[PDB]
RNA sequence: UCGAAAGCUAUUUAGGUAGCGCCUCAUGUAUCACUCUGGGGGGUAGAGCACUGUUUCGGCUAGGGGGUCACUUACCAAACCGAUGCAAACUCCGAAUACCCAGAAGUGCCGAGCAUGGGAGACACACGGCGGGUGCUAACGUCCGUCGUGAAAAGGGAAACAACCCAGACCGCCAGCUAAGGUCCCAAAGUUGUGGUUAAGUGGUAAACGAUGUGGGAAGGCUUAGACAGCUAGGAGGUUGGCUUAGAAGCAGCCACCCUUUAAAGAAAGCGUAAUAGCUCACUAGUCGAGUCGGCCUGCGCGGAAGAUGUAACG
RNA sequence: CUAAAGAGUAACGGAGGAGUACGAAGGUGCGCUCAGACCGGUCGGAAAUCGGUCGCAGAGUAUAAAGGCAAAAGCGCGCU
RNA sequence: AACGGAUAAAAGGUACUCCGGGGAUAACAGGCUGAUACCGCCCAAGAGUUCAUAUCGACGGCGGUGUUUGGCACCUCGAUGUCGGCUCAUCACAUCCUGGGGCUGAAGCCGGUCCCAAGGGUAUGGCUGUUCGCCAUUUAAAGUGGUACGCGAGCUGGGU
RNA sequence: UGCUUGACGAUCAUAGAGCGUUGGAACCACCUGAUCCCUUCCCGAACUCAGAAGUGAAACGACGCAUCGCCGAUGGUAGUGUGGGGUCUCCCCAUGUGAGAGUAGGUCAUCGUCAAGCUC
């Protein structure tokens, strides 16, 4: 589902990149990682923007097509215009099936309308932290991670240790020792 | 209660830069503390003035365990 | 009324406002935000008025963040006072706003309600604003 | 022939004067500028939060405050952890430039450099750009830095218009080429060519905000299993929902707003009764036969838009 | 600080200090390393002295700020 | 210590004043600006028995005018006469009356508010130097401003 | 021939910290004692002296490991010299330059002189 076409770019610098975004709407980008040297590419702004409406566009491996040379990459970083919000640059990490990658997987809070605090106690779900970062092999990279509130009462706090790594992913901040508060039910705002 | 005072400018700073020929006695740096330290052939004054003890060319170097910037005179 | 509640110095130089707000331009915390698209100053009175208009419309449920703090003191010369004879004395506090800065954030409400409450707040503010949803990267 | 200054320092000084700076002349003497290459230091723009201050959330937890009066926490909160912002008198960082030094080519109008001496003038500056303080990031305001012009500079353009743009007038010519700016008439030169936009005389003064003005672009929803609009017809019970109420009975006031009936009718929007109410929005059936709906990015327009002698905001 | 990363740079601009002190608080040789926290300990308690771990300059430097400070420029002692 | 320190030794008044100067520098008027002032609009919590917008409208925001109090010090110090009154005006429109309308919490009579409209009209006295204001009594109404706060080579001289 | 130990340097974290394993033949350290030299504002703790009974426990050295720390591109972005432009509190274009942050990643150093022991 994720296909991206790119062209090798050789004109670099401030003026060259501003001409890309101004005259013929294109996005500067770089591909690094793996065992190759960094590769400066260009992308269509409307093409990359359409791909990013997908919620899985950041936790799913993309198939970059650099002038007929298909290559599996991950969207590592994006630079957005601070005011307008359009994409100005994109960092593509070469995905290698042998080397572990680190990605930010979106969270999916389910059982929100059935939680103990929401109905029996009348609280608010209050998503605190989304987007857990995980270090996993490319095969174990999940599109999202459920929080499965279900049995959460008016005082419970959902921490990072209360989640379930799907197959073989490791929550990176959990390894360090930071039990991040994913969510918590608290009293309604009066 | 109000303002309007200031002291005269002290004309501190580097007087001879890297690669400049120096005679003995030439003042190399005027400073408050030791922002620069005295390397080879360089003396230290009462007010931490760095001056030339030998003739040569100024060499600026950062080195040592403390990351001190040194002023030395080389041939 | 937001104020730093103590400062190292009473009075500040006027300065300038030239950035593009590469920090504070992301929707942390909440899920919908009011983002400044133009450049200017937000006084404490304006921020409070926007806060009250925004909070009154999302009655009974929601969490709201104020990501703009007026830490810049602004002085004024009284009337019938000539130029000189000192700076003048702090009158109010402003926040410097560059295009892209996120001003308010909300969560626990629907997007339709968030747009309604942000329109109410944005009419109290002297800047061009826009509605933004939280984004992945 | 050359050609300033309106600065610094001191001054019972501030519109005076003096030394230095800037001008000129003479003598002497050998440097200087531009650029390239190389060697330097820096703490500014930007950035950042490592310090000092200042922010906002969340987690965990002292300690404070409640119930005991020995146990547990209604309620505030140190620290720490994570996310998140600000700073002339913050900095873990950090340019471009500028400045200092060395070497080198060419060019200097024949010299730039320096020294000594003769003669000064000047020490009220102004505007424009850029960086700032101050003021209201008001003033043709005020105070610095820096560059340009005026001063002390005519010519051309900006209608007129020191300080803006082009350009620096030795003299003469009824020769030619250009600069800025222009080429329908006033008034020299295209009523030139090609492709679009505007309908507002916008052009030829202005904001928040408002609007089926109009051009372009990328998407989306419904749609010949009938889309949108129009027209016709239907739009039910327990039940007058527990309760409250002079009377709430579908809508005034708290809460509920569930269930069946059916192609469908939520315990009913607004005109609104003393309650039933009259009309009627969601919904459906038929008719209709091809597009339709409202969001985004964007070009050019519209409203917002009132002043005094006369059109009078294209000369 | 303004002050625009050499120097300098104004305002009835924004903030603070000085008109001293010390024959040792100078010289030298020798030796040492603070603040704070936690734990244990008679009065003793948040905080006195003692021991241990952490701490690594967050202390100190006669005095305002800034820049410095391990060969400490901080602290002690002998001789001067 | 007024810290480059005039002497060893030094305060004031002048509306009784005088000279040399300055629009280098104030008061008036003009100018620039528009903080303030006045006028308008945007959002709409709320008031209005219900009902935001009949009439209002908090917290905030955006303008216009030049119009008050101001800021500046550009013109004038080899002189640009001041407040008020009188006489005579002229213009603007943000309209007080009269004229034409929309909405109304407009039954009628009378009103409220807004749009259009500048043709004409738009008090007399008591007090006060007053402009103003308060009061009395009228009027269809007794408008708001600009004009060197219009007008002293036209008058006045109460104020200053 | 190389290794080990010690002393002194170069360099000053890619070199450090933390954790773990290991070394006693020699070296070093802990160690024994204090009359002698010398020392404690008390104390052989440290300093000092005479030693070799004991031990590698502490420390030190070596080895391993990215937990922290430190290093860190490419690309983009910000700023910026010069020339020009706009809607001119701020930006844009041409040209030159170009961060900081962050990302990929890297790191459990490298070298020299001398002395002793051993190895070959
Ligand atoms: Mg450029
Ligand atoms: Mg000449
Ligand atoms: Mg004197
Ligand atoms: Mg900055
Ligand atoms: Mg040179
Ligand atoms: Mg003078
Ligand atoms: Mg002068
Ligand atoms: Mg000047
Ligand atoms: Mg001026
Ligand atoms: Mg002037
Ligand atoms: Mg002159
Ligand atoms: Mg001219
Ligand atoms: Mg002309
Ligand atoms: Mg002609
Ligand atoms: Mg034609
Ligand atoms: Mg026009
Ligand atoms: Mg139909
Ligand atoms: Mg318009
Ligand atoms: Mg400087
Ligand atoms: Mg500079
Ligand atoms: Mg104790
Ligand atoms: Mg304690
Ligand atoms: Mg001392
Ligand atoms: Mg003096
Ligand atoms: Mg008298
Ligand atoms: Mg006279
Ligand atoms: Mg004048
Ligand atoms: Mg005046
Ligand atoms: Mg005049
Ligand atoms: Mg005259
Ligand atoms: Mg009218
Ligand atoms: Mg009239
Ligand atoms: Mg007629
Ligand atoms: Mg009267
Ligand atoms: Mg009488
Ligand atoms: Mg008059
Ligand atoms: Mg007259
Ligand atoms: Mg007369
Ligand atoms: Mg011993
Ligand atoms: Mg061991
Ligand atoms: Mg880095
Ligand atoms: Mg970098």
């Amino acid at each position: 589902d994720f296909i991206l076409n790119a062209q090798v770019r050789s004109d670099l610098g401030k003026g060259a990149s501003r001409r890309l975004r101004r005259n013929a709407g294109l996005v500067p980008a770089v591909v690094y990682g793996g065992d190759k040297e960094p590769q400066s590419v260009t992308l269509e702004l409307r093409e990359i923007a359409k791909l990013l409406e997908n919620e899985a566009a950041f936790s799913h491996v993309i198939a970059l097509n650099v002038g007929g040379a298909k290559e599996t990459v991950l969207i590592k970083a994006l630079q957005r215009h601070p005011a307008k919000g359009f994409v100005m640059h994109a960092d593509f990490l070469r995905v290698v099936a042998d080397h572990k990658l680190t990605a930010h997987v979106p969270l999916h809070f389910i059982n929100e309308e059935v939680a103990v605090g929401v109905k029996q106690a009348g609280g608010e779900i209050s998503h605190t932290i989304s987007e857990v970062e995980v270090s996993c092999l490319p095969k174990d990279l999940p599109e999202f991670i459920e929080v499965d509130m279900a049995k959460v009462e008016l005082g419970q706090i959902v921490h990072l240790s209360d989640l379930k790594a799907p197959k073989g992913v490791e929550l990176v901040q959990l390894a360090h020792g930071n039990d991040l508060a994913v969510a918590n039910i608290h009293a309604s705002r009066v | 209660t109000r303002n309007g005072r200031d002291s005269e400018s002290k004309r501190l700073g580097v007087k001879l830069f890297g690669g400049q020929a120096v005679k003995a006695g030439n003042i190399l740096v005027r400073q408050r503390g030791t922002k620069f330290h005295a390397g080879y052939g360089v003396g230290l004054g009462k007010d931490h003035t760095l001056f030339a003890k030998v003739d040569g060319v100024v060499k600026f170097e950062t080195k040592g365990a403390f990351g001190r910037k040194y002023v030395s005179i080389v041939a | 009324m937001l104020q730093p509640k103590r400062t190292k110095f009473r009075k500040q130089m006027t300065g300038h406002n030239r950035g593009l707000a590469h920090r504070g331009s992301k929707v942390s915390f909440g899920e919908y935000a009011l983002k400044a698209t133009s450049r200017g100053r937000l006084t404490a009175r304006q921020i409070e008025s926007a806060r009250r208009a925004l909070t009154r419309h999302v009655k009974r449920g929601g969490k709201i963040w104020i990501r703009v703090f007026p830490d810049k003191p602004v002085t004024k010369k009284p009337l019938e006072v000539r130029m000189g004879k000192g700076k003048g004395g702090v009158e109010y506090w402003v926040a410097q706003i560059q295009p892209g800065k996120v001003l308010y954030e909300i969560e626990g409400v629907s997007e339709e309600l968030a747009r309604e409450a942000f329109a109410l707040a944005a009419a109290k503010l002297p800047l061009a604003t826009s509605f933004v949803k939280r984004t992945v990267m």
